[PDB]
This record gives C-alpha cells, structure tokens and sequence, in this order.
C-alpha cells in the first residue's frame, strides 16, 4: 500500500514531516573578520562605480511644472551635464550606426 | 483602424440575415433594458416583436460596422441598408 | 448533471454546435454553451495571465492589474488542470473597445 | 479618500503556454503540504493544516470555510499548494522534449552541439515574418538532427552520440557509438579506469556490456542548470521571461492543485467520505518524497534508495498520464476521451432550460411552430426584464404565478442579488411592487422562440427554431412537413426543446434558424420542408382528373384548407 | 483652481438613451469623478466639458452605449505659491489638524516647517510664543511646497477580513503648509 | 481612464464661481432639493431615474468657501457680484503690471489691502520692486472692495 | 491552398492553425499541449472552437461585424468654452 | 510552519532560477552604467547575436536615439562587441555581441587598483600611490584614457611630466595594450573570415583533392590568426617614437586601454604564492613570492590562445593542440630562466642563509637549491630541460591545481570524511560499493551519509548496471565514476550565483536607502557627517555603512574564487 516500503536503517518518526529548510544552511568560510586592507577594498569599491554614475556614463533615466517661479528665474542651475556626444571619442573604435549621436 | 469615408463603399449596400438577426437581437436587448422606442406598439410587448417593428419602418438607430480584413471598416445605417 | 431521475440537462453535443455554428449564431452559441450551461466570473491578472481570487492576483501579490471576466467553468477547471502539470495558459487580454 | 476606480471590458487575445518555474510555483500556491495524511483520529477526521486536503486550498463541501479566502464550495476559486521534492525526478509530459534538448548540447561541458557560426543563417531565417507551425516544426527538426550528425562539440569534443532511453523510463546516451579502430587520451582513461574494474571482480566480465552514459533526472537538472542563456533559442526555448530557462522542466516543485480540481465525495460507502484518485497519489508522492527525504540525513542503502526514487518517476507518470502499466485515472486521462475534458465539456456540455419528450404528430401546427406540454411550459422559463412597455402583463404572469400556466416561477428584483422563489410570498406584493429592471421569470408562452432538436445532428437543419404553441398533452408536436429536416417519424422517437435566454440569441435563433427561413437545404438549395406521405396523397386525391365538387363541398373544402 | 483633459470609456445604459448624450455623457463622468481623486492627479470637483465623442460601440452582450470621450475636468492643484483660508477643526501634539469645510481635511502641517517657537504642551497649552498667538476653529494662512500621493495599497483579502472583525493613509491627495513669513497664520494679526 | 496632460489651462477665481453657479441653475438646485416631494419621479430610481449624489456636496462647499467674504479683513459674499465687463475694464493695469508669473490667481480671489500679502504672492517682491509700485496694486484688486 | 495536398488528419490539421486548443479538441490533446508548453506557444484566440471554449464572440455570421450606436453630437457643443484666463496671463508676458 | 507568502521574499526563492551567467551580468551592469543598459547587456546574454532592431522590438525602449545612447555607452564601457555582416543582395547592417572579458574591469576594479598600487617596485611614496590610483581608477572609468586629453586636463607641466613617464611603464607591463578591431569581434567570426579568405584563394585544377586543400587552408588560416593575433598582444609601437631633444613618448593621438590579461597572470601568481604560504613555511615561501614574479610578466596565456575558442578542437589526431601548448612553453627562451637571472631581483630582506639543511648572500647556489627542490616538488611547480635552467610547465599544472583547488573547497564545503570519501573517489577511479570499503575502512553510515549529501552538486556520477537486457537499476547494483567535468561546470554557476547574489544584496540595499545615501554622498556633507545630522539618522547611516563595508568584505573575499575556475 506504498506504506509497508522502508529500508531497515531508516525509521518512522524522521518520515511524514518534510517541509525542509526554508533556505539551506551551510556557513561559508569567506565571512571572516575584516582587515584594512580589505576595509580599504571596500572603500574603493565605494569610490568606483559611484566614479561612473557621476561621470556621464549613466544612460538610465527613463518641479516639471509649467509656470516659472520667481525663485526659479536667476536661480542657480542644478548641473551642465556633459553630453554623450560631448565628450570626445575615437570614430575607428565605433560603429558607423554609433556615428550619428556624437558631435562630429 | 482608418474608417473609409461614406462617399466610397466598397462592401454590399444591402443588409446581411447575420446584419438583420444581430440588429433585431441588439435593438431587442435595448428595449428590454427600457430604452424608448419610436414606433406605435399596438399594444405590443416582446422586446423583439418591437424591435421588428421599428426594423420594417426603419426606426432602429443602430449602424453596422464592417470590418474588412485589411484592418480597416465603412459604416452603414440601418436606414440605408435596404433589404 | 446527466439524467432524467438526477434532473439533468440536455448535451448540445459537437454535432449540435458544429449546426448552430454553421447558422452563423455566434450569441446563441455563446448563451446556450455558456450562459445557460457554465458561467464563471473569474478574475484574470492583465500582468500575468494568472486567474485569482477575490480581485487578487495571489502571484504578483499586487491586484493592480486584475481584471473581470466571464469565462466557461470548463475552462476555468482545465486551466487549473493544467496548472496542476507544468503547462501555464497564460491569459492576454485586450480591451473590445477603444477600436 | 474615494479614489477613482477604473474599469474597463476586455476579452482574452491569445494564450502563452510554457511552464512554471519552482519561482511562480510557490508565488501562485498559499500552503506547503508536507504531510502525507490527510485526517487524524486525534482530530476526528478533520482537515487540518499542511495535508492533502488542507483546507488552504479550497473546501470540498458548501458547509466548509477555505482559510484562503473565506468561502464555501459555491464562492471558492479553489487555492494551489506546492510540494518540495528532494532529489528532483523526470517530466512525462515533457519527456521528448528533455530527449531532444540534451541531443542539442554534450553532457560533457554543457555546450550546444553547434557551430557558433553554422546555423545562425538558419536562426536569422528563423525570424521570417511569414513563419507557420510547419516552418517551426521543419526548422527546429533540421537543428535538431544537424546536432545529431555533430559528434564533437567545439567547446570538448567527446563524440556525443545516441539520446535514446531504456530498453522503465530511464536516458542512456552512447558516448562511443562512433569509435572504431581508434584511440584517444579519453579511450585510455576508460580502457584503464575498466582495468581497474575488472581487477577486483570475479563475474563483472560478462556486466561491463552496455552500462553506458546514463541520464538520472538529477544529472539532467544539474547539466540542465549549466546552460547559458545564449543558445537557448535554437533550443526553441525563448529565454526572454523568467521559467524560460530548461532547468523549469525538470519536477522540482509539484503544484498540488486544488481541491475544487479533484472533489472528495460525502457519505460513499462507509460513513466516512471518500477521498480520489488525484489526492490518492499525491499523498503517496508526499509520503515518498519525506521517505527520500529522510534518507538524505540517515545514510541508507542507495541501491533502496535507487527503488524508492525509481518508484517517484513511475508514481507521477500515472498522477499525470497513466500509461506504463490499468484503471487509474491521471490528468491526462481527465483530459483525453469521449467523456474526457475536451470534447466533454469545453466545446459540447449540457444546458439548462431544456426539454424532451416523444414528438407527436399536429398538422394545425404551422410548420414554424412547435406544440409544447403546458407541464413542461410550467417549468421551462424566459427571463422577461420588467420594461415600461411589459410591466402590466408581468404583474398578471406574478399573480398567476407558478401554479397555473399563463404565470412565473422566479422574481428577481433589481437591487437584490437572489431570485425570489414565487411559490411563497404573497404575489400580490411582488405584482404590485414590481419595478422596471426586476426579471420575471414567466412560463414559455405562446409564440416564444425555442429551438428544437433531433439527433443524430446530421446537417444544421437537424436543429431550427420554432415558435412555441402550449398544449395540454405531454409529447412535442410538431408539423409533418417539417419531420424530413429532423429526419422523426412519430415512432417513440424522441426530440430535445431548447429556450434561449437571452435577447439577442433568442432573436439569432429565430432569425436564422427559424423554419420558415430554412426550407431549404445548404447542400444544394433544393426545398426539404414540404409535403409528406399522406399530403401528398391527400392532394394527389383532390387533384386527379376525376374529381369534380359542387358548390357546398368545394366551399366546405377551402373552409378547412383555412 | 485647474482644468485637466482625461480620456475615458463611458457607459450609456439604454434607459439614458432618451435624455440628450452630452447630457448622458456628462452625468456618466460625473457619477465616475463626483468627489473623487483622480490618482496622483488631484481632487476632481466636476467636469468642465466635452471635447471628442466618439460613435458609441456595443459588445455583443451588453446593448449599452460605450462611449470614448475625452473631457476637461476641473482639479484642485496648488502648486508651490498658493495662499489658502483654511479651517482647522482638529488639534493634535504633532502639527495642527488643518480643515476645510467638507472639501478635503486630512492635509497636515508640521510644527518645524512652520512657526520656529510654536510648541505643543501635554496640558493643552495654546501656544508660546517670545507674542500672539491663535486657538482652534478659525483662520489660517500657509502655503504648499511639496507634494505626496499615497498611491500605495496592497491589502490582501485575509488581512482585510481580519480588519473587517477586528471593526493608515486615508487619503491618495494631501497637502502641507507654512508660515515661515510674517502674516500667515491668520488674517487680522494687525489693522 | 489615462490622463492626457496634467497641466491644462489655468482657472481665474471668478471663472470657476460661474461655472458652479451655472451648474447650481442648470440642475441640483438647493432651494428645491431642500423641499420635499412624496411622489418623486414615480420611475422608480428618483425624478426620471437619476440622483446627485457626493455632487451636490462638492459643488455646494467651494461655492460657499467662495461665497464666504474673502478674508481681507477678519459685507458682499466677495465673488458675486464682478461681471465680465468689470473685469473686462480691468486689462489696461493688469496686463500693463509685470510680474513674469502667472501667480494672478492669487490675488484675484484672496490677500488685498496688505502689503505682506503681496510679498508672499510673489517672491522677493521688495528687491524686485521696493520704490513705488507696491499700492496701486493695492488699491486696485482693492476696487471691487 | 498551402501547396501541398494536406488531409483532413492530425498530422494534416498541423498545417497552419497553431490552435492548440483547437488541435485538442479534435484529437491528440496532451501531447499537443505538452509540445506548445515547451515551445512555449502563443497562439491567439481565433478560431471558433477555442472562441466557445473560452466563452467568447465567434467572428462568424452575426459575429463578423460590429453594431454602433451614433451619438448624435454636433460640432459646436464640443469646442472649450468659456475661457479668457490663459489669454490673459499669456499676453501679460 | 514558513509561509509561502514568508518565502520567495526573505528565502530568495525565484532568484534561485536565474542563471548565473545572465544574472551576474545583468546585476553588474544595472549596479554600474543604469536600468537601460543592463536591459540591453541582458537581453544580448539572453540572445547571443542581435541588431539594433532586434533589440527595438524586444525591448520596451523603442526609441532609436536612446538605444543608440545605451548602445554607445555599453561599448565606451568595452561591454559590446559588434561585427558589420554584407548580405551582397541588398543592404548590409551590423550586428552586436557582448564583450564577456570587458565588464570584469568593472568587476575586478577594486582588485585591479589594489594590484596596481600593490605590484609597482615605487610605492612607499605617498603622492605617487595616490596619482597612479587616480590614473587607473580614470582609465577603468572611462575605458579608453588618452593622453591627448589628459596632458592638456593637467595644469602643471611637471605633473603632465609624470604623466607621459608612467605611461610607457604601463604600457611595457602589458596593462595598457592599444585598443583596436581585435576586441570588439567574436573569435568564430574572426576565424570564418580567416578560413573563407583561403578557400577563396586556390586555383582550380590542383593535383591534391579537398582533404589535403583543407588542411593546408586550416594550416595556413591558424599561421595569420596567429600572425594577426600575436602583433599587438605585446607590442611598444606607440611608445617608439622619441622627438629630438625630448623624452620618449607614446602616440598621444591613439587611445590608452587598460589591459586585462597580464592583470589575472598577476593574479594567478598571487594565488599561487598564498597556495605556498599555505603549503611550505614563509622561509622558502618569500622566496617563492617572487620566483613566480619574474617569469608573470611574460607568462603564456592562462586558458586558450584564442585558437581554442573560436574553432572546434579536432575530431582524430585530437592531442595537437595540447602538444603544441606544451612545445611552445618548451620553445619560449625568454620564460626560462637561471639562478643567476634571480639574483639580480631578489629584495635586500631576504637572507636565504638559513633556509637550507645540506644534512639530516644572494648565493646563485642556494637560489638555485631552491628551484631544484621545487622542480622535485610532487606538484609540477618547475620543469628542468638543461641543467641550472628551468622552466614553469602549465601542460600538466593546470588538471592538479583545479583538481587540488576544487577538492579543497568541496572540503571546506562538507565534512572530513566526506573529504575522504572524495579522495578515494578521485585517487581510485572507478570505485564500487566494496572498493569504498577497501580503500576506506571509515564507518559505512557517515561515508553513505557524505555520499548523499554530496550526490546533489556535480560531484560524484552514478552509473545504471543492466543485469538483464532491458536497464533497472534497482534489479542489480551499480557502481561510481568520477566526470571530473561536470564538478569543474559546477563551481561556476554556483559561485557565479553567488557573486550575482552579493550584488543583488548590495544593490537592493541602496534601493532601499536611496534618499540616505544620496544626502551621505555630497560635497559639503562629504567629510562632516557627524554634525548636520539627526542622532537616529547618523546611527542608521553608521550601520548600513557598516553593512555594506561587510558585504564588500565579502565579495573580495569570494573574489578569490571563481578566476581560478575560469581557466581551462
Ligand atoms: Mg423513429
Ligand atoms: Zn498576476
Ligand atoms: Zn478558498
Ligand atoms: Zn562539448
């Protein structure tokens, strides 16, 4: 009746609850404590990447509203992005269909 | 998805049996869900007797789409479908 | 169900449906094999075309993009039929109107 | 607050059939079942959490709440539960496709059986806008047996050969099908590894036949889950979504489904509720997964452990398609079948509002008209909406009400949500304060428009639409000009009346199936309502040249002609 | 005060087909966006008028008209520089409880943003102040700068069946005030 | 459903208290809604089956907001009684003031007869202007005072 | 018509339709629906059998049309009204 | 009991079913450059080859300016590679790759600066560590530096002095190679247009038939792919030019890329110097620490010459290119080095005096004791052709090192005697259900324990033994094999998923403090966090810092890991 199959070093009560480890548990090795050599690592970490994202190398973005506040006029511009095309690029590097965008 | 302009119609100017039959079905469906009608009931109360009624004076203010199967349709008035 | 002692319905067998189809009844067929036989109000996520529950789409936890719908019973069953093997029938829906 | 809340109609537009992957299985299900009972005496027999009845997901009675959302048998949607397989086991339904799928690529390095620049011309036709089922099929069969013939991959060349399973259900690949007169660093380290072998062992000389690469579904899933993404679509496996990766097709997860899918039935038998053959097998797959399960942490004897889990890939090929041997019932035999899923009940089912009975003959019958028992009129119903235009004559049909023909069975007011039955209530009330949206569900009535039906269903013509004319005996008259289209001959033959109820089929039914619009044929236009036997007689008689009348038999004649 | 063009898909029943269908039109988007808040949009109050009424299409069920009309609304859309007489009705320790007269009352003012000295008391203390200063119920005079569309609700049916026995974000529209010049606050400090 | 723009055109504060009142004559009258009729409509769903409902509220709080004196000071309703050749008369100094804003619906509904008023309703108004052109303007959104 | 003589078979019904609801239907349901599973098909709703399988409107007979209703509305009840504001705060500038 | 609704959310369920290779990349990408080109980066993983339309009508951007902006940014970041096909009949257009290669600059950024700082011979200068920081934390930056803009950026002439100076330095070490045509195609598709040329090229009516023709076409097509691939691997072609009166300088006019290849061979040394210190003690150790040094500069490649990847390998007569491997780090003269080579290198601190025991001062002998005990080393860390001279071999290096660096981390993943039980599996090929018991003598409880435990990964293969004609396995015992292969497949997805996992983390904790950090990462702030902030806030922004500090910890340390796996 499929209830009579079990091994003889297996038993009866380890059997029936199943359900297993939400996530399972092995504790890796590579947490260990922190030196400053790898602080300093993670610190340059930090550095690059957020380098990039201030750079104009972002190609992500996917009060806007229609009447100009007095604050608004003489205001101090938030920032002059530096364009795709603005910065200077080697042409034999790139396609010709990747031609059309920068300022040639 | 661009309507031809009524001056040009390239499908049959006459109604279909489907075109009559779902007339007669949509008008009738109106009705009974209390929309006026605009013929003389003689005492009549079937949605669909009515909605046959208002079909042979040519009251029922419906129009037919006809889709073509390019994608585009012309429009045509009950009224001026002849049967 | 299926008999006369039980009080049953009548089959509108494929034959049947294969004579209203070629009468060009299309909202006939629709009430007698729908309307008239199994009628189920389901509703179906715009997302993920995942039927839920109680205007809840119970897969993308959200109910945004569920939407209301009547569908065959029939249907309904064999969709959690297979469901219940690894073939998901995915729903997409569109709007009849807008044109 | 008070939000705007937008709704708008929509219809389904396609269907997207894949897989669900171990992800979407726990996102859709709201309970894990883990224990492979579903009652306990503890408990007296009631469904509690985490078996396979678990009320979590749905209730096999009106008198029962699901936990899931609250509801009975008759509100409840039903709820999915997932079940966690250890040592994961082969796909029957998608078992031709794991043995065309690992044919694509060498189980050596999980690397396509492709060249990276060979069938990219076909992969850039495979994009044609003009691309049929046929164009598929033929495409994906030229890749497929274009990696046949590749025996060596680019990545490691290890002469991938035959894909073929067990002489059961088992995949053995033959890695050196095409070796010959040959040698190679990979032929030294078998012939050596062999020597090994055959150094330690008094009988396996006659055993070291066959026993080539074989596919545990585990080795498939672990080869499986080592594909990139990249050569997925010439796999023709679209790996733009989520689930697209094939590493989905191998059963991880078992989504047990609900309990609205495979009812338990109430007082069979002994007392006590009988269960089915779905929830049967799945609390065996339950228990045999904690059996494998437990044997992970114990240590038992893998050649038993290779039962048990051979067993799994035998206990779930019936649970889904019973086909190795036989009355089990799986889902596809739920599906496949005269009386099966399909052809039972998707396109085909039975109806309400429906009669039948023995047709009689009735030549005072127009021929658009149909004779109908006035007991069956008093049962069989049309939903009339209350107009401005029928609320008198529905005010009479609700104080006749139920009991006597000309009357209603049911009121269903505007603003409520249940039908009042008319057999208590004072119909007097409900006639005077009828509105004008309430359904009075009133008694077929003279002239209403059923449709009536022979079978066998031959030609369309085997069903047209009638105009109801009540009658106080108990068989379906109808004309006799009218039985060839039905094909009836008055002989016990029995004739099935249908009342549509809505507007719009009523007004499709008797427009365009209705008698007078169908006397003749499709076939060939010829007429096929018209005179039978005893007509033609009758006017064969009154026209023979040797009948003369005199002015009163001629006059009494037309009178009965009229 | 602002207007706004919303496209939408009306539904004329067949007992409305009598009554004029601008009429029907409009009194369909009202019974849709009478009170209502339109999400992140703003407050509706009424529809100002028509623009395109599309020939009205039936699906093969209904028999209603479905209209596709795109109209102008009129929302209430402070932007940055408004100036409001407002009606507090409730004061509470976290910044007061300003109201209007049934409009919409559950904007809040906070107390840091506002008036520098202003502070609430756990003995119900009006106010203190270095020299005036104002009780419930009467004028008011702040400004808008920023705003907030709770535009968030993911409730599940047994968590809203458990609320349903047991029985926050109330509004998708709100708003915030200040006084940071002399003046506002209310309209007879002087004079 | 989808909102075509957000921003349309802008709504002077005399515009909007016709609109209302226009809707108040058209239908939804208070004075009759207050009256009450035993028969009704007779069809069964109010006077020719239809109702104002979360509308007559909506409509009834901004006009009355408006028709409240507008707070220049803690007699007239303050909207009532401008017509649209009086404020028609009224071009030669209001399009003639420079304010580079459209913040002119501020000061044709609320704040006059203050100077401070001003300077919130426009932003650094005193080192823009500081001179002689900070009356007038008073004096004048103060005519229909 | 697709240029070859295809019977009225399963294996002729592959021909173009795609439908796998259809394809079940007729005959051979599992394998057909374990096969567009995999390929992971997305086949529309068109044909008849799957338009009463899913309790649709067939595109047949009564079906192959549309009923629409004329609203009737002119031309000048539809232009804006009754707006000067905008003028005037644009002319200010 | 856990809800399902519970996992999925803090189980990381559905991203278990994300292949590593898509989900790293797509991870890293979206981290770095924006949502908009991780779409495109995965979208390209996801279809290997695909046009700008192709990704148009699979992407929800549509726009052909803004993909072609996403598009140009992701090959600036050297991500893409891009090949323009010519369909004769009609007009051609070009298709795009992925550069795999190119985003572990944006990986190994942090490691790659850590290398430059820590490799150069000068570093006890502070202001020089910091300037040569800042030079290739720019040029990782923004992918292809250039002097023609950085000399005039500079202000000080000086400064633009130094500037000029370290570069031919960085481009003699092979960090920085002149970009060109050769890193943006794909191998195959070089290696067709190589083999098509002369195919092209013969004469009809020759004597040999098409098996001879072929192998001279593939002979000759390997001789300019090597040709064409060897000229500018190494090369000082820009840096040659030297003006009359001047320094020497590099070609200002072409574009300055950091290189990668010599950057792993430095990493690869370093790994195998930390496999010394582990295994011998720090006396022969610091010796070893720069043995490796002066041979990593020249080192041969580490996987596939890129004759490997872009062609099949061979089908009969399979062993040429493992003997010409090995015949070439034979041949190489360079590679090969004497005692008296090392002793010129050798630092001051090192004595090399008492290191050696003959029985129970920069001496060329005792250098060269040191190499000849490594030579006899039971690891092939040093092949001796001639006497005095020898070389390191990588033809029979590579198998024990992966052997050893993936046994050992299915020992720091499992128990001891599961390790055992792994070794036996690996020494004893072929091992049985009574060969475990002969070879190991270990309680057959836990060894079946660890047996099963270990089933799950790649690491042991099952076999099916037939005792009939039809296959059970249940009918009669069946036997183990090893399949090393697929255990090698196996430390790749898993510590891919992981990586992929850390940055999944990382990224999903900025998302989650977006508002903190944006108000943490501006300039006045920068430098005074301690005193424009709320108590609450300034803790909250202390431990998340903390946190994210942790899990870049973490991510150097597994850093250590996966390279070693990517060799072949
Ligand atoms: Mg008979
Ligand atoms: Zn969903
Ligand atoms: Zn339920
Ligand atoms: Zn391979």
């Amino acid at each position: 009746n499929y209830m009579s199959n079990l091994p003889f070093g297996l038993g009866y009560g380890d059997v029936g609850k199943n359900h297993i480890t939400e996530f399972p548990s092995i504790p890796l090795p590579i947490n260990g404590p922190i030196t400053n050599k790898e602080r300093s690592l993670a610190v340059k970490y930090i550095n690059f990447g957020k380098t990039v994202k201030d750079g104009p190398f972002y190609t992500g973005s996917m009060t806007n509203d229609g009447i100009e506040r007095y604050s608004d006029k003489y205001l101090k511009k938030r920032k002059i992005g530096i364009s795709i095309d603005d910065h200077p690029y080697n042409l034999n590097l790139f396609p010709n269909e990747l031609y059309n965008v920068m300022g040639i | 998805e661009k309507a031809i302009p009524k001056d040009q119609r390239a499908t049959t100017p006459y109604m279909t049996k489907y075109e009559r039959a779902r007339i007669l079905g949509t008008r009738a469906l109106q009705i009974s869900m209390n929309a006026p009608v605009f013929v003389d009931l003689e005492g009549e109360t079937d949605p669909l007797r009515i909605a046959m009624k208002e079909l042979a004076e040519k009251k029922i203010p419906l129009v037919i789409r006809r889709y073509l199967p390019d994608g585009s349709f012309e429009d045509w008035s009950v009224e001026e479908l002849i049967v | 169900t299926e008999g006369r002692s039980r009080d049953g319905g009548l089959r509108l067998g494929e034959m049947e449906r294969d004579c209203v189809i070629a009468y060009g009844a299309s909202q006939l067929l629709l009430e007698r094999l729908m309307i008239s036989s199994d009628a189920f109000e389901v509703d179906v996520c715009d997302k993920c075309g995942l039927m839920g529950y109680s205007g809840w789409c119970t897969t993308c936890k959200s109910a945004e993009n569920i939407i209301k719908m009547t569908i065959p019973y029939a249907a309904k069953l064999l969709f959690q039929e297979l469901l219940s093997m690894n073939i998901a029938p995915r729903l997409r829906l569109e709007d009849i109107f807008q044109q | 607050k008070e939000v705007v809340v937008s709704e708008t109609p929509k219809r389904i537009k396609g269907l997207e059939f894949s897989a669900l992957s171990a992800a979407d299985i726990v996102a859709q299900s709201e309970v894990e079942v883990s224990t492979r009972d579903l009652f306990d005496l503890e408990k007296d027999r009631a469904p509690k959490a985490n078996g396979a009845l678990d009320p979590k997901m749905g209730v096999s009675s009106s008198s029962l709440e699901c936990a899931t959302c609250h509801g009975n048998l008759a509100s409840c949607h039903g709820h999915f539960g997932h079940l966690k397989l250890a040592l994961p086991v082969f796909h029957i339904g998608y078992f031709k496709a794991t043995i065309q799928i690992l044919q694509g690529i060498c189980k050596n390095c999980s690397a396509i059986l492709l060249s990276e620049t060979d069938k990219r011309q076909f992969l850039h036709e495979l994009r044609r806008p003009g691309v049929d089922n046929l164009r598929r099929m033929g495409i994906l069969k030229k890749i497929l047996d274009q990696c046949k013939k590749q025996r060596r991959c680019l990545h490691c060349g290890a002469l991938n050969g035959v894909v073929k399973k067990a002489a059961a259900l088992k995949i053995i690949h033959d890695t050196f099908r095409w070796v010959g007169k040959k040698s190679a660093p990979e032929k030294d380290i078998w012939v050596g590894e062999w020597k090994e072998v055959l150094a330690h062992n008094p009988e396996l000389e006659r055993y070291v036949k066959r026993c080539m690469d074989d596919l545990n579904p585990l080795k498939t899933l672990n080869l499986f889950k080592q594909i990139k993404s990249a050569d997925c679509e010439l796999l023709g496996i679209d790996a733009t979504v989520p689930s697209g990766r094939p590493e989905t097709y191998i059963w991880r997860y078992l989504p047990a489904p609900p309990v609205c899918i495979r009812p338990s039935v109430m007082m069979q038998d002994s007392p006590a509720s009988n269960e089915d053959d779905l929830t049967v097998k799945l609390t065996e797959i339950v228990w045999t997964s904690s059996l494998i399960k437990a044997g992970l942490d114990k240590g038992i004897s893998i050649n038993n452990m290779m039962e048990h889990w051979d067993y799994l890939q035998l206990t779930v090929a019936m649970y889904i398609n019973s086909d190795s041997v036989k009355p089990i019932r799986g889902f596809c035999q739920r599906l496949k079948g005269k009386q099966g899923r399909f052809r039972g009940n998707l396109s085909g089912k039975r109806v309400d509002f429906s009669g039948r009975t023995v047709i009689s003959p009735d030549p005072n019958l127009s021929i658009d008209e149909v004779a109908v028992p006035d007991r069956v009129a008093k049962v069989l119903t049309y939903p009339e909406k209350v107009t401005r235009y029928n609320r008198h004559k529905l005010q009479e049909l609700i104080v006749n009400g139920p009991n006597v023909h000309p009357g209603a069975n049911y009121l269903l007011k505007r603003n409520e949500d249940a039908r009042r039955n008319l057999r208590y209530g004072d119909r007097m009330k409900l006639a005077k304060n009828l509105q004008i949206g309430d359904v009075v569900e009133r008694h077929l009535e003279d002239g209403d428009v059923v449709l009536f039906n022979r079978q066998p269903s031959l030609h369309r013509l085997s069903i047209l639409s009638h105009y109801a004319k009540i009658r106080p005996w108990r068989t379906f008259r109808l004309n006799e000009c009218v039985c060839t289209p039905y094909n009836a001959d008055f002989d016990g033959d029995e004739m099935n009346l249908h009342v549509p109820q809505t507007e719009e089929a009523r007004a499709e039914a008797i427009n365009l199936m209705g008698v007078k619009n169908n006397l003749l044929t499709p076939k060939s236009g010829e007429p096929i309502i018209a005179a039978t036997q005893d007509f033609i007689t009758g006017s064969y008689l009154i026209s023979h040249k040797d009948s003369f009348y005199d002015r009163a038999t001629l006059t009494q004649l037309l009178s009965m002609m009229s | 005060f602002i207007l706004s063009k919303i496209a939408d898909l009306v539904r004329i029943p067949p007992d409305q087909f009598h009554r004029d269908t601008i009429s029907a039109i409009t009194h369909q988007l009202n019974n849709k966006f009478a009170n209502k808040i339109i999400p992140n949009v703003g407050l509706c109050i009424t529809i100002y008028d028509l623009l395109t009424v599309e020939e009205g299409q039936l699906k093969p069920g209904d028999g209603s008209s479905y209209i596709n009309v795109t109209f102008r609304a009129v929302v209430f859309k402070p932007f940055l520089g408004e100036i409001v007489t407002g009606w507090i009705s409730k004061c509470t320790a976290e910044g007061i409880k300003v109201s209007l007269l049934g409009i919409f009352d559950d904007i809040f003012i906070p107390q840091n943003m506002l008036f520098e000295g202003c502070y609430y008391t756990p003995e119900e203390s009006a106010w203190i102040w270095p020299k005036l200063y104002f009780d419930v119920n009467e004028k008011i005079r702040f400004r808008i700068e920023r705003e907030v569309f709770v535009d968030v609700k993911p409730k599940s049916p047994k968590e809203r069946e458990l609320e349903e026995r047991a029985q926050e974000k109330p509004p998708a529209y709100a708003l915030l005030g200040s006084c940071q010049t002399d003046g506002m606050g209310l309209v007879s400090w002087w004079e | 459903m989808k909102v075509l723009e957000e921003r349309n055109a802008f709504l002077s504060d005399y515009e909007v208290l016709k609109f209302l009142t226009d809707l108040e004559k058209k239908h939804l009258w208070d004075q009759k809604s207050l009256a009450a009729l035993k028969k009704s409509r007779s069809k069964g769903k109010q006077n020719r089956p239809y109702n104002h409902p979360e509308l007559q509220g909506i409509t009834r709080n901004v006009v009355n907001y408006l028709s409240i004196n507008k707070n220049f000071i803690n007699e007239k309703s303050g909207i009532s009684k401008m017509s649209d050749e009086s404020f028609a008369e009224l071009m030669t100094k209001l399009n003639s003031f420079k304010l580079f804003k459209a913040e002119k619906l501020q000061i044709v509904n609320q704040l006059p007869a203050n100077m401070v008023h001003l300077y919130s309703i426009v932003e650094e108004c005193d080192a823009r202007f500081d001179e002689k052109t900070i009356e007038e303007m008073l004096e004048i959104i103060s005519g229909y005072a | 018509y697709k240029g070859e003589v295809l019977g009225i078979t399963r294996f002729g019904l592959s021909k173009m339709r795609d439908s796998v609801l259809q394809l079940a239907s007729f005959e051979k349901t599992t394998d057909h629906l374990f096969d567009a599973a995999f390929y992971m098909k997305k086949d529309a709703v068109e044909g008849v059998s799957e338009c009463i399988i899913l309790g649709q409107t067939m595109s047949i007979g009564t079906g192959s049309f549309k009923v629409v209703k004329g609203t009737n509305i002119s031309e000048k009840d539809l232009v804006p009204k009754r707006c000067l504001f905008e003028s005037l705060s644009n002319e200010a500038a | 009991l856990v809800t399902p609704e519970d996992v999925m959310t803090i189980s990381s369920l559905e991203q278990r079913t994300l292949n590593p290779d898509l989900f790293l990349y797509k991870e890293l990408v979206k981290a770095h450059l924006g949502e908009r080109a991780a779409s495109v980066i995965g979208m390209l993983v996801a279809l290997g080859r695909l046009s700008v339309r192709e990704l148009v009508e699979k992407i929800d951007g549509m726009d052909v300016d803004s993909v072609k902006t996403t598009l140009v940014s992701l090959t600036q970041l050297r991500c893409v590679k891009y090949l323009q096909e010519t369909a004769i009949s009609g007009k051609k257009t070009t298709y795009y790759y992925y550069n795999e290669e190119g985003i572990h600059i944006l990986l190994y950024s942090g490691l790659i600066i850590d290398e430059i700082i820590t490799q150069m011979r000068v570093n006890d200068e502070e202001e020089h560590k910091q300037l040569v920081a800042e030079i290739v934390q720019n040029v990782i930056s923004l992918g292809s530096l250039t002097v023609e803009d950085y000399l005039s950026s500079v202000t000080s002439d000086s400064m633009k002095y130094t500037i000029s100076s370290l570069f031919v330095q960085l481009c003699e070490m092979g960090y920085l190679i002149q970009i060109s045509k050769l890193h943006y195609t794909p191998i195959e598709d070089l290696w067709q247009f190589l083999y098509e040329k002369h195919y092209k090229n013969i004469p009809r009516n020759s004597p040999l038939s098409d098996l001879k023709k072929r192998s001279q076409a593939k002979m000759n097509a390997k001789t300019d792919f090597a040709k064409i691939i060897n000229k500018p691997n190494e090369l000082s072609q820009i840096l040659t030019v030297d003006p009359k009166t001047s320094l020497r300088i590099v070609k200002p006019t072409v574009s300055l890329t950091i290189n990668l290849d010599r950057f792993m061979k430095g990493r690869r040394s370093k790994q195998l110097i930390n496999l010394a210190k582990t295994r011998v003690g720090s006396v022969t150790a610091q010796v070893y620490k720069i043995a490796l040094r002066l041979t990593e500069q020249k080192s041969p490649k580490i996987r596939d010459p890129l004759t490997q990847t872009g062609l099949l390998q061979d089908l009969e007569e399979a062993k040429s290119f493992q003997d010409e491997a090995e015949l070439v780090e034979e041949k190489t003269p360079g590679l090969t080095f004497n005692a008296i080579d090392l002793a010129r290198h050798l630092p001051a601190e090192l004595d090399l005096r008492g290191s050696l025991l003959s029985r129970k001062p920069h001496s060329a002998s005792l250098i060269n004791s040191h190499l000849k005990i490594l030579a006899s080393s039971n690891f092939p860390f040093l092949n001796e052709t001639k006497p005095g001279v020898y070389y390191v071999p990588y033809s029979k290096l590579m198998p024990v090192l992966k052997s050893s660096v993936y046994e050992y981390v299915i020992a720091s993943t499992l128990g001891p005697s599961a390790m055992r039980l792994s070794r036996c599996i690996r020494d004893n090929k072929l091992v049985s259900e009574k060969i475990i018991n002969s070879t190991a003598l270990m309680k057959e409880k836990d060894i079946r324990s660890t047996l099963a435990s270990l089933i799950r990964y790649n690491s042991v293969e099952i076999q099916e033994v037939p005792r009939t004609a039809d296959r059970s396995a249940s009918r009669a015992v069946f036997l183990f094999r090893c399949k090393e292969t697929h255990s090698y497949n196996f430390m790749r997805q898993n510590l891919e998923w992981n990586m992929a996992n850390l940055l999944f983390k990382k990224e999903k904790l900025k998302q989650e403090n977006s508002t903190l950090l944006k108000k943490a990462n501006r300039d006045d702030v920068k430098g005074r966090e301690n005193e424009l902030l709320l108590p609450s806030e300034l803790n909250q922004l202390k431990m998340v810092n903390e946190r994210e500090l942790n899990v870049f910890a973490r991510l150097s340390r597994l850093l250590s890991l996966w390279e070693v796996f990517q060799m072949a």
